[PDB]
């Protein structure tokens, strides 16, 4: 029913298809480096750190995200 | 007078090398070190 819909309501899009330019995503440079916002008129502080990850594709993802929830989360507001 | 002479002259050639070596060595490991302040940008952004 839903294939039924696509060719229904998107078919439409055919006729000629990109014949004059395409666009494929260019590796984007990853910088160690440091940007410093001082405004000591907020009262609490706000500090994201981070080193270059692999991407979405990587099987190594996985276990990044295991090492990640051992670190975890915390909140005030948790009870443990 | 100073029997040393041989001696000393020959360890100053031996420190001369040595600085020559070092000198330049140390001043690039303080370089790097410094560096992230030798290029660091500094913006204002008052409110308003
Ligand atoms: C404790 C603090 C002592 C640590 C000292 C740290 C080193 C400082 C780096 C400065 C660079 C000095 C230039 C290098 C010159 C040196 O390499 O030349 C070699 C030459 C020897 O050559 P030869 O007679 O052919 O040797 C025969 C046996 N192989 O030695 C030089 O004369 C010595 C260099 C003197 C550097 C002065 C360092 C200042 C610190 C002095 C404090 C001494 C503390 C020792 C006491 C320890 C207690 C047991």
């Amino acid at each position: 029913q839903l294939l039924d819909l696509a060719q229904k309501h998107f078919s439409g899009l055919s006729g000629t298809y990109d014949e004059d330019a395409v666009p494929t995503l260019s590796p984007c440079r990853f910088t160690g480096s440091q940007i410093c916002h001082r405004e000591d008129g907020l009262p609490l502080a706000h500090v994201a750190i981070a080193v270059e990850g692999p991407g979405w594709a990587h099987p190594d993802n996985v276990a990044l995200q295991v090492a990640n929830a051992i670190i975890g989360h915390y909140d005030c507001t948790y009870g443990g | 007078a100073e029997p040393e002479h041989d001696h000393r002259k020959r360890m100053g050639l031996k420190m001369l090398l040595m600085m020559g070596l070092l000198l330049p060595l140390v001043y690039a490991m303080k370089r790097h070190k410094w560096s992230v302040l030798k290029s660091r940008k500094l913006a204002y952004r008052p409110p308003k």
